[PDB]
């Protein structure tokens, strides 16, 4: 476990940095929606 | 003394030392277990 380790690290941070991703593609997909629908506040919802 | 009737010579003594007996699960052997059971966790973990 101390000598395998590191690579839990990167197991653990890089499904963390998807996360983020994942809501950058999603209020990305929004504007999309934003060019035919409401500005930030019926988009986001409608979509969920 | 007299002339030898049978000879000799200084060896050394030990066990016919075992019948082996390796691992059944020592395919699981290079590894820690938990590590085993970690990326078992893992699996379900990523995967959820």
């Amino acid at each position: 476990v101390q000598n395998i380790g590191g690579i839990f690290i990167v197991l653990a941070a890089g499904l963390v940095l998807s996360v983020f991703v994942a809501v950058g593609e999603f209020l990305y997909k929004s504007k999309k929606n934003a060019q035919l629908e409401k500005r930030s506040f019926c988009s986001a919802m409608v979509e969920e | 003394f007299s002339k030898p009737f049978m000879t000799l010579g200084i060896s050394i003594l030990y066990r016919k030392p075992n019948g082996t007996n390796p691992g059944v699960f020592s395919f699981l052997n290079p590894l820690s277990p938990d590590i085993w059971m970690y990326v078992l966790l893992a699996c379900l973990g990523v995967s959820c």
